[PDB]
């Protein structure tokens, strides 16, 4: 898509998960990625 | 149910020791004994 | 298209719309003959 | 005495179990009962 | 909804983290 | 899958710069070197060559993960000294010493071959 | 605030075998020096098979595995061949890397070892260690191995592959007397064999102005580097690290 | 979270001996989330600087925290005598200002419980001040243990002639009560106690003496662990395994019961078919008087495999009941 | 007096008064059983041996060993009527795997008893030609150092399940937390504890209905097309894959078309990047073609994967640290698996550190241990003084030194070699 | 049942196991139904005739 | 299957001991001799040898596909 | 005559010889033979 990917305010993106986002397994944890497969 | 299952096929080990396995049934005769315990009976002829 | 019999080893010719049958042998498995694409292997 | 204690006390607490397992009750003596073993 | 693999342990992280590879992120 | 290539515990990416500085601001004259790709070969002379300046007052390293590789060096100095000097002398020191070093054994090789 | 300048003895030399002693260094440098003798030293072993023909027993993955771990003798061209991430040729060129070939088939009726012999080589200077050989494979009437492999640089720390050693002993302070190591009952302990006690006594008296002093190491080879150019490549590659970091340093701080 | 692996290690940090050196004691600040860039004054300054494990930890405990737990070990005769403040064992701990002035830690000042050093600082000082807490124990410990380092082996789990010596004249005792309490019983003169019968009288009676022996057992062997012993070290701190699991390990393994009594009666009139009927002495009924280092003889193996089992069960019908109890009430 | 069918029973030596029948002359017979026709049954019908049922067995009045129980003593029983054979022929199959399993406490060996049921190994000799969904089978398998005598007869000396690791006991790096090892990244690298997994699909070309055959061709872009998916182009042109290409995630194995043709082709399941091993074609009862197609993937060992001892505790690799990083000995003997301590204590077995210390006397003297239960001629003093005579700490224990700073560590580590499994659970199986 | 007395594998030498691609050390046992190898458990039940 | 190059711990070459330690076993030494003769030393060298199980001389008596 | 200190060898062989008999699956085996005869 060459011609879609500009975005203005408002626009919602479908990032993927990234360092310090808050995940949960009820407690939560701040997501670190780290590199193996665990 | 749950007699001829398929040959446990991981190991040798698993293999021989899904050969030689017995089943004590959890019917009629399970709800008035405690089949779930080590007898004294099993002394040489099942594994403790 | 060259199977290989089970039992006795010889490649035969067999295309599609033809019982899987080994010539001169009648066995009725067949291997299939490894490819020459070629593979890369890092030696570790 | 043998009383019931641990899960399956717990159980028949949380349920109201008209029939206890062993339904016990602790007596306790006033008198000259108390001290007194052959009055108790 | 990961694929539950396992939990393996990491002194290195804070107990307010956990580790996500980077293929389920 | 997700595991790292072997190569990328010592080959550097673009824009890795190799070594960064942080001047550390809870104390005077305390400096903080990012050492990218290093591990405990490199920071362990350099921490334990840092302790042998008498104007180093505190040198430590640290790999912070196991699974990234890279060190923190942290240099506290005398405040007529800074960390950078303190750094660049130590890696001199060391260098000069394998020097030393390596032309000690080539003499000792060549003695023991009866050369 | 300086370098120390550190003294080494050489106590025995053998084709696959340095024992030598380093005086008046830090623990750290020596031990430097032992880890880079293990994961810095750079050597050729196979790094590309590609099987053209594999009728074995084992699947292509383990023979190229097993070829990996055959020892190249590296001795003189590990410092004249490059990175293949150094190099310019596309995947591979006689400047970055080593062309070995296998083609064996048994056609005898006994069992026939492929072994280490049977690969070989493009350059005649880095070979298997074979100057008995090592069992790549068995075969049996009609299989066939056929294959072509490349041998690349690199060291320890990338692949164990890439290890030159098979074991370095290092040890300091033999007889305990700095007690870096304390003894539930010292004298249960057998002696090391570079103590200078005598029979009875079992650890040294308590050194307290003490440091380690006098590490002894014990450099093996697994035939691929000649031992003391282990040593000599180990020292030269971990001052190689030392000035670049230098130069780094010397770029950032400006 | 403080596992075992941090709270074995913090107590043997938190001795009295624990001196680290300048290049140790920085190598271990470089750990320390929470640390201001001043290096502590030494406690002993000549001839060495040599710092302590009370002083890096009393780096690591959270603002002025003040606290007065008493360590696992303590004489109790201490408080009441001389040295009360002073305590030559160093069992009595006082965080005092946010300070280890003396005393171990474990996990007794360390858990979370009545007074817990974890507990005031939680109350103390805040939530967040307490993560950082638990993570920098347990990164300088960590560390400090790559210098220390930790392990188990065999020789931990042997104890010195005068014990074995100790335990198998236990045990021997306790064999011969029970011959003479059987031997009562064979001849009439066992009474019954009021209340039960003479089969329970024999019984309680029976298991009184050997379950006294497996316990002078556990504590002769536990009081003969040496302070270089490391099973010391994982039961003191209370860190790994009951002092059960190492008596066991160390001086008897004890009586097997099934259901609450002695090994039952399966053959006919006898537990196996390898004693005589009526046999009520204690290797019969399942007294397993070896330890496991010694090893269990055929028919202790057997009767420790029956008395095994029903952990086994009782540990899933627990869970099971157990999950129903906390659903139904949630 | 019973001849039913299903009254298990076992066999017995026979005592006659207070000694045994099987006399020497049984023994050297047997001895040489082979060019000499004398077997159990020569043995059985020479009146020596019973077998003795449940039943039949509270009649009798066994011993457990002839050596002490029928020698005159202050009398226990002096009418004995059979004798034990061995006392070790109580446990079963994969109980008879655990080396010393009268020092470890009963929940540790059910615990491994039911893993020994998931070591990987070589299961069955003739793998290259069955085509099993999923078998797993190890690299370099080892016969264990420290060995049973039961199991000569359960063959695991020639199908073995493991491999004998150097297991150090000591707190590393923390990365061994309750039951996760560290493992050596060199050793890894060497070949330790690799696997291959192998997995086969089968698909028929049925053509049940008169219309809607099933057919094997190759989809992509040749002719009548329907729902075709992603990729499509390894298949040769009789639609099957050819044995030795690599086949990645949701990569086409067989090309079947249902009959404007709808496609049923073959994915892998979901996703495992292995190579097609072999591919059988044939055809099943009904006369229609017939194929299974076996996949073939190696299994390095990672930060997932989980190892256990024989003496029942598992636990993932919580790290893997290169050689250097290792703590050494003062010979260069770097741990392949580093344990924690707090796990030995709290499971009773020390049959652990029985077999670590058994298994370093085994491999220094050149020996093959023996772990056999009810012994009475193997103690730990024993097995010390045998350890102290190759020059090292009759204990077991070794100063070890710390790879990261090479300082010695100030207490003696436990170290030594202990046969290690490879469950079959790991992590590749879980994130495909 | 495999090498049972009814199979064809049951006085084959080692050898000749191997000529047939069977594995020598395999217990035999099992039931070949459908291709896949089926292990008939051992049920066990009360006895019999007796009081 | 096959006797493994590179003894697993150390790294040193096993893989050229296995007919030289078959050859001499059979000329009567005990394992702790053949071990000694072949130059294992460190007992996670000597583990290699001895306890390896040589299962490709089992595999190779399957006949081939061809 | 009698096995005195040579038992634990004489243990073995005789269980030896059981197993070179019988094997580890007899009971199934029998039992088929049995049916099936
Ligand atoms: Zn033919
Ligand atoms: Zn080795």
């Amino acid at each position: 898509k060459p011609s879609d990917l500009h975005l203005q305010t408002g626009y919602k993106v479908e990032r993927h998960m990234c360092d310090g986002d808050i995940v949960i397994f009820m407690m939560g944890h701040r997501v670190r990625i780290l590199p193996w497969s665990t | 149910a749950g007699v001829s299952q398929v040959l446990n096929r991981l190991t040798f080990a698993s293999t021989l020791s899904h050969l030689r396995r017995l089943n004590s049934p959890i019917g009629r005769d399970g709800k008035l004994a405690k089949p779930r315990q080590l007898h004294n009976t099993l002394w040489g002829m099942v594994c403790p | 298209m060259i199977y290989i019999c089970g039992e006795c080893h010889t490649e035969n010719e067999i295309k599609s719309r033809d019982p899987i049958r080994c010539r001169e042998c009648g066995y009725r498995i067949m291997y299939k003959k490894r490819t020459k694409r070629l593979v890369v292997f890092d030696a570790r | 005495k043998n009383v019931t204690l641990g899960v399956p006390r717990l159980k028949e607490l949380i349920n109201i179990s008209k029939k206890p397992k062993t339904p016990s009750l602790t007596v306790f003596l006033l008198g000259q009962s108390a001290r007194d073993a052959e009055r108790a | 909804f990961s694929a539950r693999t396992v939990i393996t342990p990491d002194p290195n992280l804070s107990i307010d983290q956990v580790g996500v590879p980077r293929s389920i992120a | 899958m997700n595991a790292p290539p072997a190569f990328e515990s010592f080959l550097l990416f673009e824009g890795e710069k190799k070594i960064t500085i942080n001047k550390d601001t809870k104390v005077p004259n305390a400096c903080l070197f990012t050492i990218n790709k290093e591990d405990h070969t490199l920071g362990n002379i350099i921490k334990s060559q840092l302790l042998k300046d008498p104007q180093v007052l505190f040198a430590g390293y640290k790999v912070p993960h196991p699974l990234e590789h890279k060190i923190i060096i942290r240099v506290q100095t005398t405040p007529d000294y800074s960390p950078q000097e303190a750094f660049t002398n130590a890696i001199t020191d060391l260098i000069s010493e394998l020097s030393l070093l390596e032309e000690r054994f080539r003499v000792a090789i060549k003695d023991k071959q009866e050369g | 605030p300086y370098a120390n300048q550190p003294t080494v003895r050489i106590t025995e030399l053998t084709d696959e075998n340095v024992k030598f002693i380093i005086e008046n260094t830090d623990l750290a440098v020596a031990n430097s020096i032992r880890r880079v003798f293990i994961a810095e030293v750079p050597i050729i072993a196979i790094d590309w098979v590609q099987i053209d023909a594999n009728s074995s027993v084992l699947h292509d993955e383990f023979i190229a595995h097993r070829l990996g771990l055959i020892p190249l003798t590296s001795d003189d061209i590990v410092d004249k061949l490059q990175y293949s991430r150094d190099c310019t040729c596309e995947e591979f060129c006689p400047e970055c890397s080593v062309e070995f070939t296998l083609d064996v088939r048994c056609n005898e009726d006994q069992t026939r070892h492929v072994t280490s012999r049977d690969l070989i080589s493009n350059s005649p200077r880095v070979i298997p260690v074979t100057s008995d050989d090592i069992l790549i494979v068995k075969l049996r009437k009609g299989q066939e191995l056929r294959l072509r492999a490349y041998a690349k640089k690199g060291f320890g720390k990338e692949h164990a592959k890439w290890n030159p050693t098979a074991g370095v002993a290092f040890e300091y302070d033999p007889d305990n007397a700095l007690r870096h190591t304390v003894y539930p009952k010292p004298e249960e302990w057998p002696k090391s064999e570079y103590s200078e006690l005598d029979e009875d006594e079992s650890q040294a008296p308590y050194d307290p102005n003490g440091k380690p002093e006098r590490f002894y190491y014990n450099v093996e080879s697994c035939g691929s580097l000649r031992p003391e150019t282990i040593v000599l490549s180990a020292l030269s590659g971990l001052k190689k690290k030392l000035s670049d970091l230098q130069t780094q340093l010397s770029h950032e701080i400006q | 979270g403080i596992v075992q692996d941090t709270l074995t290690a913090v107590r043997k940090f938190t001795k009295r001996d624990v001196f680290l050196e300048r290049g140790e004691v920085m190598n271990l600040l470089m750990f320390l989330s929470t640390w201001d860039g001043k290096v502590p004054q030494p406690a002993i300054l000549k001839p060495r600087p040599l710092w302590t494990g009370k002083q890096i930890f009393s780096l690591i405990i959270p603002g002025h925290i003040n606290c007065i737990r008493t360590h696992s070990t303590h004489p109790d005769d201490e408080d009441s005598g001389p040295y009360k403040h002073i305590s030559p064992g160093d069992t009595k701990v006082v965080v005092e200002n946010g300070e280890l002035i003396m005393g171990i830690l474990c996990k007794k000042s360390l858990g979370t419980s009545a007074g817990s050093l974890v507990h005031i600082s939680y109350l103390e000082m805040g939530h967040d001040i307490t993560r950082l807490f638990y993570s920098n124990i347990q990164t300088v410990i960590n560390n400090w243990l790559l210098i220390e380092g930790h392990t188990i082996g065999i020789g931990d789990s042997i104890a010195d002639s005068k014990t074995y010596q100790d335990i198998q004249n236990t045990i021997k005792k306790a064999k011969q009560d029970v011959i003479e309490v059987i031997e009562k019983a064979h001849n009439n003169e066992l009474e019954p106690t009021p209340g039960n019968t003479l089969r329970q009288t024999f019984e309680n009676q029976v298991n009184r003496i050997l379950n006294d022996a497996r316990d002078k057992t556990g504590s002769s062997a536990q009081k003969s662990l040496s302070e270089y012993n490391n099973f010391k070290s994982m039961v003191v701190s209370g860190a790994k395994g009951s002092k059960i699991n190492i008596s066991q390990v160390i001086a008897v393994v004890g009586q097997q019961n099934v259901e609450g009594k002695r090994i039952p009666f399966g053959f006919k009139h006898r537990t196996l078919p390898h004693f005589i009927k009526d046999d009520y002495g204690p290797e019969s009924r399942g007294f397993v008087e070896n330890s496991y280092l010694a090893g269990l003889t055929p028919t202790e193996f057997f009767f420790h495999a029956m008395g095994g089992r029903e952990g086994l069960i009782d540990t899933a019908v627990k869970t099971a009941e157990t999950g129903y109890i906390q659903r139904r009430l949630i | 007096i019973y001849t039913d069918a299903g009254r298990i029973c076992r066999p017995l030596l026979i005592v006659e008064k207070q000694k045994l029948l099987l006399k020497k002359r049984h023994i050297d017979q047997l001895k040489e059983r082979e060019y000499n026709n004398y077997s159990w049954q020569d043995l059985v019908a020479s009146g020596v041996v019973e077998y003795i049922d449940t039943l039949e067995e509270e009649t009798v009045m066994l011993a457990m060993t002839p050596d002490d129980l029928q020698e005159k003593e202050v009398a226990y029983c002096s009418t004995y009527t059979h004798c034990e054979i061995h006392p070790s022929m109580i446990l079963g199959v994969c109980a008879s795997i655990i080396p010393f399993p009268d020092h470890n406490q009963s929940p540790r060996n059910t615990y491994q008893s039911a893993m020994g049921k998931q070591a990987m190994g070589v299961y069955i000799t003739n793998f290259h030609v069955r085509m099993d969904t999923l078998a797993h089978v190890l690299y370099y398998p080892q016969k264990p150092l420290v060995t049973t005598r039961s199991m000569e007869y359960l063959r695991f000396r020639e199908l073995p399940a493991g491999i004998n690791s150097i297991v150090a006991i000591a707190s590393y790096t923390g990365y061994n937390q309750e039951d996760s090892v560290i493992m050596n990244r060199s050793a890894v690298d060497r070949g330790f504890f690799r696997s291959v997994f192998y997995r086969s699909y089968k698909e028929q070309e049925s053509k049940k209905g008169f219309d809607q055959e099933e057919v094997f061709e190759k989809p992509t872009r040749e002719t009548c097309q329907g729902m075709r998916h992603a990729i499509y182009d390894k298949l040769d042109d009789d639609g099957l894959i050819a044995p030795g290409v690599r086949v990645s995630g949701d990569d086409v194995i067989i090309g079947k078309t249902v009959t404007t043709k709808r496609d049923c082709s073959t994915f892998l399941r979901t996703s495992e990047t292995g190579i097609v091993d072999q591919v059988m074609v044939t055809l099943n009862q009904e006369g229609y073609k017939f194929c299974k197609i076996r996949v073939r993937s190696v299994r390095i060992p990672q930060i997932g994967d989980k190892f256990a001892s024989r003496h029942g505790q598992k636990g993932t690799c919580g790290i893997q640290y290169r050689q250097e990083d290792m703590p050494f000995t003062c010979e260069g003997i770097t741990p392949d698996i580093i344990i924690n301590p707090h796990a030995i204590p709290s499971r009773m077995t020390i049959g652990h550190l029985i077999e670590c210390l058994q298994g370093k006397v085994s491999a220094n003297k050149g020996e093959i241990g023996d772990a056999t239960p009810f012994n009475d001629a193997v103690n730990v003093q024993k097995i010390s003084n045998l350890l102290s005579d190759y020059g090292y700490h009759l204990r077991g224990n070794e100063v070890l030194y710390n790879g990261f700073t090479g300082r010695k560590i100030t207490s003696q580590i436990f170290i030594g070699p202990t046969y290690y499994q490879r469950l079959k659970h790991m992590v590749d199986d879980k994130i495909h | 049942m495999l090498r049972s007395t009814y199979c064809l594998l049951n006085g084959l030498t080692d050898r000749d196991l191997c000529e047939l691609n069977e594995c020598p050390l395999d217990p035999g046992g099992y039931f070949i139904i459908n291709g896949s190898e089926k292990v008939l458990i051992a049920q066990e039940k009360m006895a019999t005739n007796t009081v | 299957m096959i006797i493994p190059v590179r003894c697993f711990t150390c790294g040193k070459i096993v893989g050229n001991k296995w007919e030289a330690y078959l050859g001499l076993l059979q000329a009567e030494y005990t394992e702790g001799d053949a071990l000694d003769a072949l130059g294992l030393k460190r007992y996670c060298c000597r583990r290699m040898l001895l306890a390896h199980v040589d299962l490709i001389e089992k595999l190779l008596n399957y006949a081939p596909l061809e | 005559e009698i096995t005195p200190d040579l038992w634990q060898e004489a243990c073995w062989i005789v269980i030896s010889s059981y197993f070179d008999e019988k094997g580890l699956v007899r009971q199934q085996l029998d039992s088929f033979d049995e049916f099936i005869q």
